[PDB]
């Protein structure tokens, strides 16, 4: 019946404040130590804030120090965040996990929140720049789809080119919110990568050389 | 109300290993604790919780104070702290208890 | 600032016993806890104080501290013991609560394989716009996990580097990609870029000379 469940995520812009909440059940809450974790799209994790069980102590990571604000209700049983100034590389899951304390030790977290996520972006809806890509000296080519909002795109290549294969890698989602991709064919004749993206309704044709 | 801060923690260990810990166990039916729902900071900290679990009533069990474990950490409290002076639901308060009492006995450095 | 050092990945067949490191200075002096962490899921303790067990985890699983070195050891490994593991301390000298890097545990479902990389320039007509990115393209490898790594000439490059999460691909071996983002001047002050693409130890480089373009 121990849980800790999370709330308060979601997307604002950089400058802008967020607070995040986290309620527990089924265990003292006011004789745990509460920290807050965070963990990047892809990355490990990284420890942010912690708060003692009595509320008397506050610590945080130098990477959120001075903007970042850790509180406790031990008579409600909420832990807050409150997170100010937020930047990109603030963009994260957020977690929120219970450890005991012995002394000045924090020991392990045993219970943690399912996790919250926030997004630091000012993206807004974005058609694509496409490039061509080609070797600098069997050989392939491509398109660069570059830097759109939201997904998807679709990306296809004419008839006669897809004879030898061809692959669309999944899109990097850069720290600035947008999204590019590349799409690759085979070969030892036209290429040209026809981009839809109909979020923005717009359609790029490149022929690549 | 009352703070553990000025206690003597090591005669309190000391009366634990000897005789509360014997009839925690006994009231336990020869087990000891190892799914924890309370714990403690400071051996001061501890002293407050296993206070309020010994003798406090709470919604799900009555006062273990007429216990005998109960008794023993009466006395043990009255001598070493100036000042101071079975269901499934209770068993599970007493284990959280040994819990208790298991990090107070820890070691110094 | 304590330092936790773990191996990126981790691979063992079915049935197999599985050892993920934790490497740091003086590390036996500080009590070290384990993390599993399925894809899509909250971290769970595996491991606590070096050796202890929570009740809800297996006897299959096991740790132990010594000298500079923490070990999580997996007993009989099983396809759902799949995940990242983060090993964590609490350092007393800095205050901080500091995980590992954390190692990917891959059971094997296929043979290993290695990546197969495709480096391209920037292409004539966005270095006219003044942007410039290069395109590493990794696919066909696996377990699914690697370290990507860039290089003008000799010397690393750290800025501007956007990396991929690997994704399992139709031929249900994993790809990605990194992309490094320059200026004109930059791509064109130097003799090289290079694209190093490292995978179970083993490395696969990839080079373009902007005077070649």
């Amino acid at each position: 019946q121990m849980q800790l469940v999370e709330s308060g995520g979601g997307v604002v812009q950089p400058g802008r404040s967020l607070r995040l909440s986290c309620a527990a059940s089924g265990f003292t809450f006011r004789t745990y130590g509460m920290h807050w974790v965070r963990q990047a799209p892809g990355k490990g994790l990284e420890w942010v804030a912690v708060i003692w069980y009595d509320g008397s102590n506050k610590h945080y990571a130098d990477s959120v120090k001075g903007r970042f604000t850790i509180t406790r209700d031990n008579s409600k049983n909420t832990l807050n965040l409150q997170m100010n100034s937020l930047r990109a590389e603030d963009t994260a899951v957020y977690y929120c996990a219970r450890a005991p304390q012995w002394e000045l030790v924090h020991e392990a977290f045993d219970i943690w929140g399912q996790g919250t996520m926030v997004t630091v972006s000012s993206a807004s809806t974005k058609g694509p720049s496409v490039f061509p890509l080609a070797p600098c000296s069997t050989a392939a080519l491509g398109c660069l789809v570059k830097d759109y909002f939201p997904e998807p795109v679709t990306v296809s290549w004419n008839s006669g080119a897809l004879t030898s294969g061809v692959h669309t890698f999944p899109a990097v989602l850069q720290s600035s919110g947008l999204y590019s991709l590349s799409s690759v064919v085979t070969v030892p004749q036209t290429y040209t990568c026809n981009v839809d993206h109909k979020p923005s309704n717009t359609k790029v044709d490149k022929t690549v050389e | 109300m009352y703070d553990f801060t000025n206690c003597d923690f090591e005669k309190i260990k000391a009366a634990y290993l000897s005789t509360i810990s014997k009839d925690l166990i006994t009231y336990m039916s020869g087990t000891k604790s190892t799914n924890n729902t309370v714990s403690c900071s400071n051996r001061p900290h501890c002293l407050t919780e296993i206070q309020s679990l010994t003798f406090n009533p709470t919604a799900g069990c009555a006062s273990l104070a007429k216990e005998m474990f109960a008794m023993k950490t009466k006395a043990a409290l009255a001598i070493w702290c100036p000042g101071y002076s079975t269901t499934n639901k209770c068993l599970e308060q007493v284990s959280q208890l040994q819990g208790l009492w298991r990090r107070f006995n820890r070691p110094l450095l | 600032s304590y330092v936790l050092t773990q191996p990126p990945s981790v691979s063992v067949a079915p049935g197999q016993t599985a050892r993920i490191t934790c490497g740091g200075n003086n590390l036996g002096s500080k009590s070290v806890h384990w993390y599993q962490q399925k894809p899509g899921q909250a971290p769970v303790l595996v491991v606590y104080d070096d050796s202890d067990r929570p009740s809800w985890i297996p006897e299959r699983f096991s740790g132990s501290n010594s000298g500079n070195t923490a070990t999580l050891t997996i007993s009989r490994g099983e396809a759902g013991d799949e995940a990242d593991y983060y090993c964590q301390v609490w350092d007393s000298s800095s205050d901080h609560v500091v995980f590992g890097g954390g190692t990917k545990l891959t059971v094997l479902g296929q043979p290993k394989a290695a990546p197969s990389v495709t480096l391209f320039p920037p292409s004539s007509e966005e270095l006219q716009a003044n942007k410039a990115t290069l395109v590493c393209l990794i696919s066909d490898f696996y377990p699914g996990a690697v370290t990507v790594a860039w290089k003008a000439d000799s010397s690393p490059v750290k800025a501007g580097v956007e990396t991929t999460t690997p994704s399992k691909q139709s031929n249900n071996k994993y790809a990605a990609s990194s992309y490094l983002s320059l200026t004109p001047e930059q791509w064109k002050s130097h003799r090289s870029y290079s694209c190093q693409v490292t995978h179970e130890g083993s490395t696969v480089e990839k080079t373009v000379a902007p005077t070649e373009c």
